[PDB]
């Protein structure tokens, strides 16, 4: 079962 | 056991 | 045997 | 058994 | 049973 | 039935 | 049966 | 037949 | 009768 | 009978 | 056969 | 006769 | 025969 | 075999 | 022959 | 034999 | 065996 | 089995 990958979370400024 | 996709990253604070 | 999708990266603040 | 995709978070506004 | 995708969300006021 | 995750809305400004 | 995908919302103007 | 959701369109300014 | 998939929508005037 | 995605709109110009 | 829909082109300005 | 996607638009001039 | 999918075109610079 | 098509370049400026 | 899904283009210079 | 799905490109900084 | 998926890249510092 | 491109990272600035 090839599972996806989790997307990172964006930066602050 | 057919595969799950992954979860969308949020926009940062 | 089906495989997964990947997720997308959240956009930068301001 | 097939799952199913997740969604995309809106933008900010201005 | 196969499965149901989910709601792509608003852009903000 | 493996089913998907529902996105967020934008935030205000 | 397979299910569909649902679309995206369009962009704001300026 | 579970169907899928049509987009909203985008806001004037 | 498997599902037909939603329409994109439009860029706002 | 598998049915087909949709395309996505363009960006506006500047 | 349920073919799909083919986006717009954008504006100039 | 299973069914072709569409194709994406462009950005604009 | 399954068809498949096509891309995205990428974003103008500045 | 109906393939995808391809996706095109950005421009610069 | 199953067919094969299409490159997507690169941000401009 | 089903075939796989490509990635998509980052965004520029600034 | 079936193919995965390629993965989506990062924002640039 | 034919797989997946990975994308690119994007550019500093």
């Amino acid at each position: 079962a090839p599972d996806g990958k989790k997307g990172e979370a964006g930066r602050p400024g | 056991p057919p595969a799950i996709p992954g979860i969308p990253g949020i926009p940062g604070t | 045997g089906i495989p997964g999708m990947p997720g997308l990266p959240g956009a930068p603040g301001k």
